[PDB]
Parts: C-alpha cells; structure tokens; sequence
RNA sequence: CGGAAGGGAUAACCGCUGAAAGCAUCUAAGCGGGAAGCCCGCCCCAAGAUGAGGCCUCCCACGGCGUCAAGCCGGUAAGGAC
RNA sequence: GGGGAGGUUUGGCACCUCGAUGUCGGCUCGUCGCAUCCUGGGGCUGAAGAAGGUCCCAAGGGUUGGGCUGUUCGCCCAUUAA
RNA sequence: CCGAGCGCGGGAACAACCGAGACCGCCAGCUAAGGCCCCCAAGUCUGGGCUAAGUGGUAAAGGAUGUGGCGCCGCGAAGACAGCCAGGCUGGUCGAGUGGCGCCGCGCCGAAAAUGA
C-alpha cells in the first residue's frame, strides 16, 4: 500500500492515489484499520458470513489500492478478414462482420485504446469497470466456435 | 405538443402530384388563449383555447368576467390542450404544415340503442334452418352453475357511438391560411359540424 | 353500573416511522387508534386518538419482503387480479404500505372504517402543521 | 388510421468484480446484459376517489320566532327549471 | 424395476338431487389453465450455413377454407407463421 | 360420541376431533381444551439452542461443498491440501491445518390446472 491515500470512513473507504481517488463500499461490522503506513480488516467473530465478508473486503479494498496505483487494462485480439477496429477520438468503431459499423461508447474513468487493428487493450481504474467493459466487447462477437473469428481475450482458442 | 380546435366542414378528394387523395376539411378559426395554466397555479402545463363569437348577451354568465380577465372577445367553447404553452394570443393553422401527422380528436355518430351485431359485429344466427326467434340475437351469455354469474364487460347491445374517439397519424395536407382551412387524410370522427381538436401524433 | 363516558376532545398524536419495522408499528398504531390504550374504553361509542404518522418510506421490513410480499388488487373484471409486490408501492405511493397494514389490523365494522380516519399518513415529514402533535415511539 | 417507437424492472439464460474455501465460482455483500410477456407509454371511462380533489370567474349579511347551541318561514342575488 | 403429479379417459363407491339437476353433436357467445401449435427469449447438439433435434423461459396475441359422416374423433383436398 | 346434546367452549367456518353433560336468575369468583402482537379476552413475558426457506403456512422415490451439532479413518512443523517454478511421485517456496466416511436437529430441490388471490 505504497504511496497511497487511505481515508477511511463509517461504512466506506476513500482511497487516493496518483491516477485519483475512488470510493470503496465497506461492509457495516468491519473494522478497516490504518496500521502504519498499510491498512489492515479484522471480523467481529468467526461465523460462516462473516468470513465470507472478511476476505471480500479483504481483496475489495488490495482493488482500490492498486486501481489508484498502476491501474488496470485488458488486452482483446480480433481473428478474422474484414475483422478489425479503428480508434475514433475517445469511442471505438469496429467493423466485425455486420452491415452496421458498432461504434462503442466510453464510459466514465476508461479509456481503452488501439495499437494495431487486432489488438485493443482498456484502460481503466477499477476492476468492476474494466472487467464489464472487456466483456461488453467480446459479447459484440463472442468467438465463433467453428473457427477463429470474433474478439478474444487472451485466452486459448474456442477450436 | 401543438394544438388546436376546429370543426369537420366536410370532405371530398384532391389530386396530389398525380393520385388521387381522399381528404377531410377542418376548420380551426383563430382560437385565442384564455387562461394558461402552469404548475404553480395548477399542477399541470396547458392552455385554454376559445373558439367561436357569442352575443354578449347569451354570456351574461361569470364567464364574462373569465373572458374580461384576458380581454378576448367572448368565445362560444373552450377547451385545454396538455403540456403545450404557445406564444402571443392567438393560435392559428400556422402551426400546422403540410406533411406533419395529427391526432384528431372527435365525437362519433350517434347511434343510440344499437343491437349487438351492429355495436360489437356479431355473427347472430341462421336466416333459415333455425328457429325465426335468434335471427340477430346475442345467443349464450355464460356457463353454468360456475361461475353462475355473467362477466363484467360482457358485450352486449345498447347505447353506443356517440362518445370521444381518437383517429391518429392523420398526414395533413395542404393547409390554407388564407381562410383558416386545414386538409387532413380524410377519415375523422364526428358529424359535420362537430368541435374536434387537432394535435401531434406519437410517431416517435 | 359500569361507567358512562361522554364526549372527549380527540387528543392527536405525532408518530414517527424511521427504521420502524413495518407490522410491529402497525399494532401501536391500531391500538392508539381506537381509544384502547385509555382506560375509559368503549367499544360502542368508538373515540380513538388521531394518529399522524410521517416518514413512510422509512419503514424497515425484514428479510426478503420488498422483492417477496405482493399486493392484490381485484377489479369486477376477467384477470383483473392485478398484483403488485411491496417495492413498487414504495415507488408509486409508498404511504399505502403503512396504511393497507392498519386497515387490515381495525375491525371490520362501520366504526372501524369510521377509525380509519382518524389515522394520518405522509413520508417527509411535515404534516399539516395544525395544533395537536404529541409525539410519541 | 391502429398493433408501435421509447423508458423502467425482470424470466430462462449470458457475464464483471468476489469471498466463504490462498485456486476456482455470476453471489454469499455488490454491479451490468437479457423476452411478442410485467410496470409505464398510446386510446376510452373516470372525484359516490363519501379519502366526494384543483383552477378561473360571478353573487354575498338578517327582515321575524329558539336566551348560548342545532334549526324554521318568506322576498331575493349569481344562477337554474318549467 | 422403482416414486409421483393431474382429475381430460374407462371405471369403483352410492353422498345431494326421482313432489324432475333435459341427454350426443352442431351454432351463437365466450372465458380460463399451460402440460406451448405459431410468433418472442434462451441452453445443448452427432449445431459449418440454411433447415432441424431435445430441453428451458414465456400466454400478449394468433391458431384458415372445404370433401365424408348426426358425429365428437378421424381420414382426405388446398393452404398457413401455426 | 352423533343419533336424541345442529344446546355451550375450542378447532376460521363444520352431527359425531379436543373440553364439557345446559332446572332458573346475577354488570361475582377458579378453571377446562385452546390461547395471551392487531382485528380478538389475556405475556410484543423470562431463560437456553435451532431455522433464512415465509420453511413455518401442512407431498414421494431420489439429488445437492445449505446450516449447526456429534464420532471415526488417511496425510501433516521430519513442512501436509491449493496455487505458482522445474522433471516425470520428487524437490523448492510459503506456512497451519487439510482430505474422505458415518450419525443427529432445522432447512433447499424434486413441485404443472383451469372465476381472484
Ligand atoms: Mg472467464
Ligand atoms: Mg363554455
Ligand atoms: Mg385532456
Ligand atoms: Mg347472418
Ligand atoms: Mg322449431
Ligand atoms: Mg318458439
Ligand atoms: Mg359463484
Ligand atoms: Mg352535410
Ligand atoms: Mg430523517
Ligand atoms: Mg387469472
Ligand atoms: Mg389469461
Ligand atoms: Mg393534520
Ligand atoms: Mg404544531
Ligand atoms: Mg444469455
Ligand atoms: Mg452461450
Ligand atoms: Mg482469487
Ligand atoms: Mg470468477
Ligand atoms: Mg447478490
Ligand atoms: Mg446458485
Ligand atoms: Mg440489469
Ligand atoms: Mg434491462
Ligand atoms: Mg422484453
Ligand atoms: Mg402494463
Ligand atoms: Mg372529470
Ligand atoms: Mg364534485
Ligand atoms: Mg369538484
Ligand atoms: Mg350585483
Ligand atoms: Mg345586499
Ligand atoms: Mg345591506
Ligand atoms: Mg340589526
Ligand atoms: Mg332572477
Ligand atoms: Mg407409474
Ligand atoms: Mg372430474
Ligand atoms: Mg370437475
Ligand atoms: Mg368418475
Ligand atoms: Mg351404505
Ligand atoms: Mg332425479
Ligand atoms: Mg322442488
Ligand atoms: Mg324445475
Ligand atoms: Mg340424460
Ligand atoms: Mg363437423
Ligand atoms: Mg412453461
Ligand atoms: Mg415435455
Ligand atoms: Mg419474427
Ligand atoms: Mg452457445
Ligand atoms: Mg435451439
Ligand atoms: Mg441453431
Ligand atoms: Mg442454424
Ligand atoms: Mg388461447
Ligand atoms: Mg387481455
Ligand atoms: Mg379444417
Ligand atoms: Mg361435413
Ligand atoms: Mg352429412
Ligand atoms: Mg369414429
Ligand atoms: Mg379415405
Ligand atoms: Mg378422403
Ligand atoms: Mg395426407
Ligand atoms: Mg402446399
Ligand atoms: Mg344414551
Ligand atoms: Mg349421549
Ligand atoms: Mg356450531
Ligand atoms: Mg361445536
Ligand atoms: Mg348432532
Ligand atoms: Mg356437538
Ligand atoms: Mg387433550
Ligand atoms: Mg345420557
Ligand atoms: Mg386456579
Ligand atoms: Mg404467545
Ligand atoms: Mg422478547
Ligand atoms: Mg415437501
Ligand atoms: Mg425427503
Ligand atoms: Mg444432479
Ligand atoms: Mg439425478
Ligand atoms: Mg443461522
Ligand atoms: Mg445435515
Ligand atoms: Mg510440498
Ligand atoms: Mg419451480
């Protein structure tokens, strides 16, 4: 938790960093401790929910960290001929085997962006975000399961 | 959301560009507004449109106060049209032109006590094999002990027409200023000399 | 000879609703509504306090309820049991939840209904701001 | 001329983040997508919604009995009926 | 070979009704159930595409005309999204 | 037991289920079954567990890392299960438990019908 903002709050945590500040929903009976420079949680028992809600913020909060720190983005590979994508200012329009171009809107606190034509990688500050957004575009064209076409991951091939 | 009163004048065809259009002819003389509504003083937005001179001495009525309270020369009808605050006093065919679809509002024809083939196109009965007593009757009406009783809304002959209907996305056609005239797609509820109102459709 | 009442001034009432949870509010409400509470009761005459209640949407209800409770509205005609579960209420109306509880826990009777009145029911608050307004958990 | 479009919430189902259970999981906290169906939107009725709603305008004191209180008889106003 | 749901079939029992609860078909008028025939959504496929198979979700609406028979049913002609 | 107690209380309602065998009167008292959050008289009474399905609010074979409680077997600080590096069980790293069976309590699925629930 290097370099970091962690404030702390009743039921949230406010966590700044170089690429900004994002809030964190906490759970209610957690105690989100400042030790030190790092940040520590400990559960009020031992139940079975309550073990559950420990390593959830547990790892909820590590996002919020290293989401302000070095951020996150996947990478989105795209088999196929006329298959491609054109970066246009902030959207993207990807010609992918449809009469219609899909332009594809930019959401807040992303920004993905275009090396090459095949390769598209998100950029972004939040895991929830970035993980939806990467998603949202391999189901424009999921992997046709007869052969290589549509966007990928990074992931092996459907075959 | 445009507005305006009228009454049906009649309808015959014209010739577009080279087909034939059958057209009907309303005509919305200048309706001045009387009272505009917001949501302060109502809760609503619309306004009041008047219609049609009057002898000032068949308003002697508080509506003469009503029509002093703006200054306008004492309507016969006026009604309100919701969500739409114009501009000046007065609202005229200008609002309209040609090519815009409306929704007409209207009063059917009267049909009074009307049977229930005429009201709901029934099928009746045989004209020949049967018995001569069902010739144009409505036949069952339910079941048996269960439910034991009859259906609310079941249809079944009485007074009907005669009552507010809507035909909507009529095209307006040419619409003449010069004598406050406006030509629609024909089709339009009401008698010919019956008050209809003329509004903007929902085509999108 | 039991003890013959006569006419009493009705004594309004403030109630609050927050974190309240739904029914057991509802019972108070019911028992302060009909002058059960006062021991001068009379189930004839029927001289319950005016009860006014704010904070509707307020209202707290355990477990799966908002998505699990439904509401059924039957009209004369064919399939008409329409039927709307607790939190559509809470977007349209949301004071119908409290006071479809206190119907249902008043007696049945034309008094009953007479009752119904008596009780007050808003989410703000500000109630019009009358007189009485004593207020009470 | 109509069936819509459109907004909202969902079904099966697809998915993001994610513990419990170092991995893994659509779920246990949380979030997104998704039906000719649900809610709304269109059209008609509709304040006996006795929980009798709102607005605009017009007319407006008592002339005689009941000692407070509830009422009764007549000429009227705006206005209404025949 | 084993467990069940439904209460459309054939039937068992004899409980109201024998000082009367009119029977099969058809017509007219429908309305409800979903265990869905079509249209909408979806999973798997021995799913290349198109077409189809089985299962899941879903009543909103729709669900033709005729030959034969008293027929219900069924067969058949011509079509349908069915 | 009803019949003959369709007289009373309870059971929503209901001959025969639970309580009880009604000579008359009372603006007295103790109870019975059943109940004591509101409609509805009396505990939102006390203490100790269980249940997140509205289960409770009433369905089976059979299916499932539901949840809690009890007992046993195999590996494990001479480093185990899991993941990450290398080779094809062994090594390293980390570092405290982990995997399979059986029994009890409550619960989930299996669970589709016709006027409105
Ligand atoms: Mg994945
Ligand atoms: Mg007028
Ligand atoms: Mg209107
Ligand atoms: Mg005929
Ligand atoms: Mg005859
Ligand atoms: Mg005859
Ligand atoms: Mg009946
Ligand atoms: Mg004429
Ligand atoms: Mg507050
Ligand atoms: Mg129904
Ligand atoms: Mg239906
Ligand atoms: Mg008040
Ligand atoms: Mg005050
Ligand atoms: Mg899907
Ligand atoms: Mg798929
Ligand atoms: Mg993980
Ligand atoms: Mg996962
Ligand atoms: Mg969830
Ligand atoms: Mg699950
Ligand atoms: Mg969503
Ligand atoms: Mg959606
Ligand atoms: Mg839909
Ligand atoms: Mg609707
Ligand atoms: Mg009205
Ligand atoms: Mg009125
Ligand atoms: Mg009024
Ligand atoms: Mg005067
Ligand atoms: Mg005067
Ligand atoms: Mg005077
Ligand atoms: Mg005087
Ligand atoms: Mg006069
Ligand atoms: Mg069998
Ligand atoms: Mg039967
Ligand atoms: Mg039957
Ligand atoms: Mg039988
Ligand atoms: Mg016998
Ligand atoms: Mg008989
Ligand atoms: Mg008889
Ligand atoms: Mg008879
Ligand atoms: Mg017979
Ligand atoms: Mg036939
Ligand atoms: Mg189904
Ligand atoms: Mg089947
Ligand atoms: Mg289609
Ligand atoms: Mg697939
Ligand atoms: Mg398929
Ligand atoms: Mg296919
Ligand atoms: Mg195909
Ligand atoms: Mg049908
Ligand atoms: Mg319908
Ligand atoms: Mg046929
Ligand atoms: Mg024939
Ligand atoms: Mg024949
Ligand atoms: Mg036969
Ligand atoms: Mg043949
Ligand atoms: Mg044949
Ligand atoms: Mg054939
Ligand atoms: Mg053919
Ligand atoms: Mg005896
Ligand atoms: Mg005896
Ligand atoms: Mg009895
Ligand atoms: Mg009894
Ligand atoms: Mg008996
Ligand atoms: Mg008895
Ligand atoms: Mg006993
Ligand atoms: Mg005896
Ligand atoms: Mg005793
Ligand atoms: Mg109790
Ligand atoms: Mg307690
Ligand atoms: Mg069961
Ligand atoms: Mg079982
Ligand atoms: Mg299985
Ligand atoms: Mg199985
Ligand atoms: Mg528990
Ligand atoms: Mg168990
Ligand atoms: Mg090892
Ligand atoms: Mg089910």
């Amino acid at each position: 938790p290097k370099g970091v903002s962690v404030e702390v709050a009743p039921g949230r945590v406010k966590v700044k960093g170089p690429k900004g500040e994002l809030e964190v929903p906490v759970s209610p009976e957690m105690r989100v401790v400042v030790e030190e420079g790092v940040v520590r949680v400990e559960r009020p028992s031992d139940e079975r929910r309550h073990k559950s809600l420990h390593g959830l913020t547990r790892t909820l909060i590590a996002n919020a960290v290293k989401g302000v720190s070095e951020g996150y983005s996947k990478e989105l590979l795209i088999k196929g001929i006329g298959y491609r994508a054109r970066l246009v200012g902030r959207a993207l329009e990807l010609t992918v085997g449809f009469s219609h171009p899909v332009v594809v809107e930019p959401p807040e606190g992303i920004t993905f962006e275009v090396p090459e034509p095949t390769r598209v990688r998100v950029s972004g500050i939040d895991k929830q975000k970035v993980g939806q957004v990467a998603a949202n575009i391999r189901a424009i064209r999921k992997p046709s399961a007869y052969h290589e076409k549509g966007i990928y991951y990074a992931g092996e091939p459907v075959r | 959301m445009k507005g305006i009163l009228g009454v049906k004048v009649g309808m015959t065809r014209i010739f577009r560009d080279d087909r034939a259009v059958p057209v009907t002819v309303i005509l919305a003389g200048p309706c001045p507004v009387v009272q505009r509504r917001t949501p302060e003083k109502d809760g609503y937005t619309a306004v009041q449109l008047g219609f049609l001179p009057q002898n000032p001495k068949r308003v002697n009525r508080p509506l003469k106060g009503h029509f002093a309270k703006a200054g306008v020369e004492p309507v016969r009808i006026l009604r309100e049209i919701r969500d739409f605050n114009p501009e000046g006093d007065t609202v005229t065919v200008e609002i309209f032109k040609p090519g815009e679809r409306v929704d007409v509002t209207g009063t059917s024809k009267g049909r009074g006590f009307a049977g229930v083939m005429k009201r709901w196109n029934f099928a009746g009965g045989p004209d020949s094999h049967g018995a001569h007593k069902i010739h144009r009757h409505p036949g069952s009406i339910g079941n048996r002990k269960t439910p034991g009783r009859v259906y609310k809304g079941k249809k079944m002959a009485g007074h009907y027409g005669a009552e507010r209907v809507t035909v909507m996305n009529l095209e307006v056609v040419d619409v003449i200023p010069e004598e406050n005239l406006l030509l629609v797609k024909g089709a339009v509820p009401g008698p010919n000399g019956g008050l209809v109102i003329v509004r903007e459709t929902k085509k999108a | 000879k039991t003890y013959v009442p006569k006419q009493v001034e009705p004594r309004w009432v403030l109630i609050d609703a927050e974190g309240k949870t739904l029914g057991r509010l509802a019972t108070k409400i019911a028992t302060l509504l009909r002058g059960k509470h006062r021991p001068d009761w009379t189930p004839n005459v029927a001289m319950g306090d005016f009860v006014v209640v704010v904070n509707a949407d307020k209202i707290r209800v355990t477990g799966k309820k908002l998505e699990q409770k439904i509401y059924t509205r039957y009209s004369g005609y064919p399939g008409g049991l329409k039927k709307i579960p607790l939190e559509k209420m809470l977007a349209t109306h949301p004071e119908r939840v409290l006071e479809h509880a206190v119907k249902g826990m008043l007696p049945k009777g034309p008094l009953g209904r007479r009752l119904f009145k008596r009780l007050k029911v808003y989410a703000g608050p500000d109630h019009p701001h009358q007189a009485q307004r004593p207020e009470k958990l």
